[PDB]
């Protein structure tokens, strides 16, 4: 989780064999990439949505 | 906010404004559809207080506006444990009915206790609130936010005669002239990591608003977010 927070977008997890786990907050799902964070509801926190 | 800028609708959907005996007296956060985070010292007292969530103009009715009666105040139980030193400052402020999350009504994302450290680490934050433009002057009518950079504790420590905690942290310029002020407690200090949110300070205390030399005085939310994350449970 070193350098650029493993490319975790929200929350990295060191494991074990030099490896991350990727998590994201309440309302988001870790995206199939492993990586990223995608909202799970429909108003999710911290986002702006009006444009 | 001192020498900020209005915001757009929707662009702050966490922001609540309080109202009570004194009308639009402090902001909070949206924690989740019934819980309100604010400072502890704007909610001394047991004395009646509303939320209005999805607020912008706050003399006009835009029809976003969600009104709220407060009906429990959960001050952090060491708040006030030693007098006039606002350690601590930070409470919360349970709803009567849930709001309705929409693009204006969204709760403020709060991290575990080590990432809330590392977004307020990287150094540049967005406070917001209704307090006043002007130190002695007037509060606003439409929102305003301000991006504050943090300001290292040694400095922080050397601004000022009074103490500040591990549970605090300072911000704001050099130069002075841009700083939360009287009205704006209770409010958001907020860290966008990647286009999402997190809360990372509460609007707390200062020495008169966007002085040189001087900065903003905020709760270190990290510290806490253990503590909100036990009280705000929903089931
Ligand atoms: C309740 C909040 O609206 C308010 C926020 C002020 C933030 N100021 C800056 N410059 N960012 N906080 C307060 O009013 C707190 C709690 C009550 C006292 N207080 C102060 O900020 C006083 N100004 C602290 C003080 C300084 C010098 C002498 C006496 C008191
Ligand atoms: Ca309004």
């Amino acid at each position: 989780c070193n350098i650029k927070n493993g490319r975790c977008e929200q929350f990295c997890k060191n494991s074990a064999d030099n490896k991350v786990v990727c998590s994201c907050t309440e309302g988001y799902r870790l995206a199939e990439n492993q990586k990223s964070c995608e909202p799970a509801v429909p108003f999710p926190c911290g986002r702006v949505s009006v444009s | 906010i001192v020498g900020g800028e209005d915001a757009k609708p929707g662009q702050f959907p966490w922001q609540v404004v309080l109202n009570g005996k004194v009308d639009a007296f402090c902001g909070g956060s949206i924690v989740n559809e019934k819980w309100i985070v604010t400072a502890a010292h704007c909610v001394e007292t047991g004395v009646k207080i509303t939320v209005v969530a999805g607020e912008h103009n706050i003399e006009e009715t835009e029809h976003t506006e969600q009104k709220r009666n407060v009906i429990r105040i959960i001050p952090h139980h060491n708040y006030n444990a030693a007098i006039n030193t606002y350690n601590h400052d930070i409470a919360l402020l349970e709803l009567d009915e849930p709001l309705v999350l929409n693009s204006y009504v969204t709760p403020i994302c709060i991290a575990d206790k080590e990432y809330t450290n590392i977004f307020l680490k990287f150094g540049s934050g967005y406070v917001s609130g209704w307090g006043r433009v002007f130190h002695k002057g007037r509060s606003a009518l439409v929102l305003q936010y301000l991006r504050v950079p943090l300001v290292d504790r040694a400095t922080c420590l050397r601004s000022t005669k009074f103490t500040i905690t591990n549970n605090m942290f300072c911000a704001g310029f050099h130069e002075g002239g841009r700083d939360s002020c009287q009205g704006d407690s209770g409010g958001p200090h907020v860290t966008e990591v990647e286009g999402t949110s997190f809360l990372t300070g509460v609007i707390s205390w200062g020495e008169e608003c966007a002085m040189k030399g001087k900065y903003g005085i905020y709760t270190k939310v990290s510290r806490y977010v253990n503590w909100i994350k036990e009280k705000t449970k929903l089931t």
